[PDB]
């Protein structure tokens, strides 16, 4: 596997044990209760780095949509989120460091009902 | 760093994208006009004569006019003292608003 | 008779976003001009 | 008729139109005593139901009582040409 | 008109919110049923940031006019946001558009 | 007619427009009887099903009743120019 | 006729509709027996099947009773003047 | 007629739909037998063909039974005034 | 007539509607043998041809039997009223 | 006539469609020979024209024998209520 | 309506993806045949980043309407997303969209 | 329809690229000329990166079908791409554009 | 909490005493009279910055809508959120010090009325 | 035309800002109610940066016309800022957007 | 003559971006400074 | 046409700068009135990059043409930039637009 | 058509550019005069990167066609660039704009 899939296998595995569902694109015949998880793959730079090794740069965005009636809930599970993954993940052949994580939030009306998304960024160095 | 050549670009080119969908726009807003007009213009008198008198012009830059030339056409779109009325270009109207925008949108997204 | 012909009309203005990225570029070229100095 | 049953008929449960209303009535009313024979001093109660028919009829035609047709902006009427027609030719066979 | 269907109405009404306690929760003021006429059911596709919805945009016709204050309606199991309102001498009608 | 037996054609299932209906039936209802020979006390049974029918005519024209076309927001509906046009034929063939 | 025949021809396999469906054709036999000669106590089989194809327009025509024309948002019906016109030259030929 | 001539002409060849045929046919037979004079048992073999004519064009009005004309989202319909009326001149002039 | 006939005139080389036609063909003969004189038991070979026209006109006509016009995203259609309202005057003068 | 003297007028100058034209001009040839008296064997040369004439006017029709007008995206076509029409008035006031 | 043509409707049913395996695998459900009434085929050019495809974009309809949940249509032989279903009292139009 | 003028269909059948020679030569297979009716030429300005070219954007109409697959016609001596195909009952109807 | 609530729950416990309405975004049955704050989620940055702490970026927008009729007043608002968010906001979890506040004014003719919409910008360095 | 409702009209005199006091307070001058007639009330959504609103664009016309300047008007209660004037021989028509 | 209208006018919110570009350049003229002095 | 308003055209005549005065006043000829017919005044709102003006566009018609050139017409006491003329055989047609 | 008026067809043939005079001085071919018929002058407002000019869109018509290549008309004292040019059984048409 590249590292961006063994990197998005390894964050499917921590997400979707909240038991909120968790989806890269929802489907039109698929009802998907609030709150939930977008995720999308990781980008992958990759460079030498020594005599021995490659290393590079791989990018997570994960991504949280909720109604707005509760923001300390919402808020909740951004800082679970950030404390499951961070400062660093291992997987079978590669390791990630964090080197920042970016945190945006937005009020989204396009819906006709006013939600929170809040989208998650993770610069993982990678080793 | 080149970043110039893009904003350069958008500010050359972005007034013939515009002008492309209108001009698209405006000739399937004809076409769909066109059919429409037999869609409900069926009580059983059809020559046709309207249909054959549908048209658009680019009347100015960035502005696009369909016309209906055919004399007695507002009477059927708005009926009279004696009809009911036969709407054909309100019901285009709600066509090709939503292609324009999204469109115009896509040309942007 | 009478001439009751029916209109319709699309048409789109451009002239505020051509200020707009007027106003971007030479922001852009104000960091040019400071970045030759560096 | 009363009022109440003209009412009733169209729904109107507030009280912000009775000014207009038992004026119409009291123009339909007039009207259908105008139709009968000159002899006739009461409305038969045979046909105290045109009264409020046509009073339904006047209540909808509100701000359109000179006019075939009214439109602004995707709203439309068009109206018949008397509001009496169907009547006339039953106050007539009543009396031949 | 044939007003053959019936409308709830609702009025969502949106509360201060609270930093104390991280919660701005509304409260929703629902009304009796009242006769009504819409057009048909559409599931059109609406095509949001994270995907695919059934989105409906309609309109409902109701016989004069309500005294209350309103926001929302629910009618044949689907809420609607209303997001135009256009009123008539002896008629009022909604534009409204599904929620999701 | 009962009322329940209009009520099940136009597929009501509640009581939201009884009070409507209940006017509509005894306008039909004095209609028709104003329409039969003077010395007919009573619409026949053989006429009953006249009364729904018109009484659903009535019930989908509702806000309409004068008008002879109405749009309203997309939604247009043009209108029979007379309720018992259909019945006359047999009224008038059954008596004479 | 039965319903089931009625359900038949108009391909209508569930049950969420019989209330409407027997209200129509109980509708559209009175009217029949309505149309004969005044001795005639019964419907002819031989006219036994008016009734099934009447409730069939009138089965479309739900929601239309009174409107000769119904439109919206790209969906439009415009409807012929009387459900019988076909039918009552030919009941007249029989009878005479 | 046979089901499976109708069948052949419509281009069908599946069973998906023989309860409507039959029901339309069914019809078609009676309509015929009831247009013809008083002492005809049957319909003569030389009008077969006209029960299975009306059985097609029936098949193409098939929901739209009595509507002049069908508009359903770009597609739209306009149907013959009358099902036999081109077989009148022909059953007439054959009796008489 | 052959099938062949028709069959070259509408251009139609392959196979694959030979059952419509052979229909169509069959529903032709018939209907032109009814309008000739009760004795006649032959078509006349001087109006062989009528058989193959309307035919033709029938083939155009797939989908449209029972139809004054058809409409659809891109096409239309409108049809004449009836197929042999020109042959009618023809076979009348021939016998008269 | 020759098939070549048709060909020649609608500007034909292969062979692609010698196997429609044929059966056209047979059937215009079968017509006419229809039209004049019973005692006449053969169209006379007097009026060997027509056939060439109502030969183009359905070499143009080919694919609309039955149709009043014809829309084919954005090409629309309406034609003649009958190709014969204008020759009745010779071929009438030339035997009588 | 001539209900001439038959549709084959199809439930595309959304698996959860399984991060052990890496697969998301989706199942068919596919019912009966239901006859219907179709639009001629188009076959136009869509333009797609990696280059032209064979599209058609099309209405299919059904008299009065069906139980069960769809989500794919097969006719003709082209298999399409249903994009838009409008609900009418007695009929039901599908816009429909082939895939690829 | 007056089918006068006659068009040649073509396949052009596209090769895999060969990386030993730089070339992915295509074949053209072209076929019988079919009796059709087509709009008159337009010879319109289209206004390409590197300039003026005389387009034409036209539309041609035949009888039933053919079995074959096309892809091009050529017809009153130019050459056109198919972009689109509308299968009527009895008659099929062809959107093309000139190539160049 | 994140830093991100923390500090949108403290900026919305100063500027709602003044009496003022506060939101967040104006819904349609809902009536705001003038003048008007909008108060909108911040940005985070975070990254590693000793080896015992990380520390990041926190970008405040706070935003003044007046009508035009007394600018002397709006300019008061606006100096009355910067004298109270500045220098420095301390909460339970979080330290947050001004790096830099931008003041930007448009006259807003959006609404058929000649409104003021001044927005404040506040980055804070966070620890 | 029946000109049943009664308009307010308004002029808002535009003050010089005073830098000494930070003031451009505003001067409405306004005027005796005529008699005009209206399109019917709508209440639609408008989208701005702050968020919603209900908006409502009309038109209003009188008889003749007035001898005075005019900016605003008010009527049903609603305040509206006059964005086009149209003068007709004997009749004036006015298009009017809300204020809000 | 009834005239039915589509208008569209087109946006950019150009302001952030400006506020983007000059911090940048304010931040690279202290280097400027701090190479020199 | 009932040709009862009386315009006056003029010309506009444009000097060349005069780079040791920083001038370049043009000059204006003025015509004769003429009479013509025009549209109702309209009066909308443009917005400038410095705000709100009451435009005019409007269309103007005379009997014949006129000899000599023109590029303004002065009518109602609103000065207009002429922006189309068209030619018709017995008329002559301008487009014209309110200055300011 | 009344094909009263008179057109002269041009065709500016492009010369190869000359590297040793830094030239590529085009030859106009001119043709004898046509008898024509063409829409009314035009005068329009285009507004070029340099300013405004008066421009002529405009159509053109010609009984049967000509057997030679052409690009350019002159009629009215007006020179056009043709457009479109197009070809009629009996007739053709050419879509005209004035240069400059």
């Amino acid at each position: 596997m590249t590292p961006n899939l063994q990197l998005y296998n390894k964050a499917y595995e921590t997400l979707q044990g909240y038991g909120f569902p968790v989806i890269s694109r929802k489907e039109m015949q698929q009802e998907i209760p609030y709150p939930f998880f977008v995720i999308k793959m990781p980008e992958s730079n990759r460079s030498k780095y020594t005599f021995d090794s490659y290393s590079g740069d791989t990018n997570l965005v994960i991504d949280i949509w909720s109604v707005s009636d509760d923001l300390g809930h919402h808020d909740g599970l951004v800082k679970r989120c950030i404390d499951d993954l961070t400062p660093s993940v291992k997987t079978n052949d590669y390791d990630f460091e964090e080197d920042d994580t970016n945190i945006t939030q937005l009020v989204d009306d396009t819906t006709n009902q006013e939600l929170l998304h809040t989208s998650i960024t993770i610069s993982y160095k990678t080793f | 760093d080149a970043l110039l050549n893009q904003f350069h670009d958008m500010k050359t080119n972005i007034d013939d994208d515009v002008d492309d969908i209108l001009q698209e726009n405006a000739k399937e807003y004809v076409v769909r006009a066109k059919l429409k007009a037999r869609e409900v213009m069926n009580k059983g008198y059809w020559t046709g004569n309207l249909s054959r008198n549908i048209r658009y012009k680019k009347t100015g830059d960035l502005q696009y006019t369909i016309t209906s030339h055919a004399a007695y056409s507002g009477f059927l779109e708005f009926g009279t003292r004696y009809m009911e009325a036969e709407p054909f270009m309100w019901p285009v109207y709600e066509v090709i608003r939503k292609s324009t925008v999204e469109e115009l949108k896509a040309l942007f997204e | 008779m009478t001439e009751y012909k029916i209109k319709a009309t699309i048409e789109a203005s451009v002239a505020k976003f051509k200020r707009q990225i007027d106003s971007a570029v030479k922001s852009v070229q104000r960091f040019k001009r400071v970045a030759d100095q560096t | 008729t009363t009022l109440a049953d003209v009412k009733k008929r169209i729904g109107l449960k507030d009280e912000k139109q009775d000014e207009q209303l038992e004026e119409i009535i009291k123009s339909c009313e007039s009207q259908l005593l105008s139709m009968l024979p000159i002899e006739v001093e009461q409305i038969p109660e045979r046909f105290s139901y045109m009264i409020k028919e046509v009073a339904v009829k006047r209540y909808n035609r509100i701000g359109a009582e000179g006019m075939t047709s009214e439109a602004v902006d995707g709203r439309s009427n068009a109206y018949e040409l008397n509001d009496f027609k169907e009547y006339e030719a039953i106050i007539d066979n009543y009396f031949n | 008109m044939r007003y053959e269907d019936r409308v709830i109405f609702q009025l969502e009404q949106v509360a201060t919110y609270n930093p104390k306690t991280s919660k701005k929760e509304n409260t929703l003021i629902t009304y009796d049923a009242i006769p009504c006429n819409i057009n048909p059911i559409s599931r059109a596709r609406k095509q949001l940031e994270f995907g695919d919805v059934k989105n409906d945009v309609s309109v409902l016709r109701i016989k004069e006019s309500i005294s209350y204050p309103v926001s929302h309606v629910l009618v044949n199991g689907i809420r609607y946001k209303i997001v135009d309102t256009r009123i008539y001498r002896h008629e009022t009608s909604y534009y409204i558009e599904e929620v999701n």
